[PDB]
């Protein structure tokens, strides 16, 4: 299953 | 044996067309299991494999909260990488994202991943120690200076090392008909006329599963490598692949030359001459 | 911005036996940007209906996708993929060679 958080660039 | 897992990631902005187009599909090593695309009607993630399947709504659910946050965050990461590189708004211009692992057959963290690129160059990797940060360019170095203040290479970490090998061994149970069965080629030699004078040998793999494959061909005992023409490997459309070596050959001089095979499926590597 | 021009193979799914159902498959690959148009052709004509693959790429970020549909090959009847990209001035029609 894929991750919950990600930042902007 | 050594298993994978990854997800692909591409938004393509489309300036006066709406938002950008965004795709992502999930993998466990060569095979298909879930896909997301933002211009289905109302999208949502999708099963791709049999195996899947038997996750519940609230595992649909999440995936697809997750697909369309991410879309989200491309949206606006498309228009700062605009700013970062002084481009104008007329163009389009594409975000790719992978991360995933690897896993060895004993279930423990071979590697983890997780890369982006622009325009399809290399922007910003996580490097294979999970802690630190490859930039591009300097565009890419306020990206990192951004993920060190963070700290995102902890975060990306702790999911690397906990769900995503903890999901791959779920994947790799459920699925073991298929994710741990390879399917061996079955190989031929065909000929082909070009004159009098020689002749094509073709050495044909069809049906194998994974991916992975060795095809060489031989005169006398010696790698022919410079005289071969080796098709990419390419998708039979169910779950298997195909590929061709090819050499040109004098005619007459056919029983000098073998192919040489080796994959997975295979207990030894094949050698195989034409047989007229 | 540098781009990458699509490989192109056209190929069957099993061995092509006349008369006996099948698959022709058209596998792009290689190229950026990502933005690409591929028709199926029977004796010239676009064949309606044809399915793809959702667009992924490899590890050096260049995409791929497989297009397909189902055939009945015969002796006479000729099949070809025919694909534009922006590097390409003309589509690039290739044929159906069950050879290949
Ligand atoms: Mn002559």
């Amino acid at each position: 299953r894929r991750k919950w958080r990600r930042w902007h660039l | 044996g050594s298993h994978s897992m990854r997800y692909f990631h591409t938004s393509v902005s489309r300036p006066g067309r709406g938002e950008p187009r965004f795709i992502t599909v999930g993998y466990v090593d060569d095979t298909l299991f879930v896909r997301f695309d933002s211009d289905a009607a109302s999208p949502r993630e999708e099963p791709r494999a049999p195996w899947i399947e038997q996750e519940g709504p609230e595992y649909w659910d999440r995936e697809t909260q997750i697909c369309k946050a991410k879309a989200q965050t491309d949206r606006e990461d498309l228009r700062t990488l605009l700013r970062y590189y002084n481009q104008s708004e007329a163009g389009s211009h594409t975000l790719q994202n992978m991360y995933g692992c690897d896993v060895g057959p004993d279930g423990r963290l071979l590697r983890g991943y997780h890369q982006d690129a622009y325009d399809g160059k290399d922007y910003i990797a996580l490097n294979e120690d999970l802690s630190s940060w490859t930039a591009a360019d300097t565009a890419a170095q306020i990206t990192q200076r951004k993920w060190e203040a963070a700290r995102v290479a902890e975060q990306l970490r702790a999911y690397l090392e906990g769900e995503c090998v903890e999901w791959l061994r779920r994947y790799l149970e459920n699925g073991k008909e298929t994710l741990q069965r390879a399917d061996p080629p079955k190989t031929h030699v065909t000929h082909h006329p070009i004159s009098d004078h020689e002749a094509t040998l073709r050495c044909w793999a069809l049906g194998f599963y994974p991916a992975e494959i060795t095809l060489t061909w031989q005169r006398d005992g010696e790698d022919q490598t410079q005289d071969t023409e080796l098709v990419e490997t390419r998708p039979a459309g169910d779950r298997t692949f195909q590929k061709w070596a090819a050499v040109v050959v004098p005619s007459g001089e056919e029983q000098r030359y073998t192919c040489h095979v080796q994959h997975e499926g295979l207990p030894k590597p094949l050698t195989l001459r034409w047989e007229p | 911005m540098i781009q990458r021009t699509p490989k192109i193979q056209v190929y069957s799914r099993h061995p092509a036996e006349n008369g006996k159902s099948n698959f022709l498959n058209c596998y792009v690959s290689g190229f950026h940007p990502s933005d690409i148009e591929v028709d199926l052709l029977k004796n010239g004509e676009r064949i309606e209906k044809v399915e793809h693959s959702d667009l992924s790429f490899s590890k050096d970020w260049s995409f791929y996708l497989l297009y397909y549909t189902e055939f009945t090959p015969t002796e006479k009847d000729e099949y070809a993929c025919r694909v534009n990209h922006v590097t390409l001035s003309q589509p690039k029609i290739v044929k159906w060679d069950r050879d290949m």
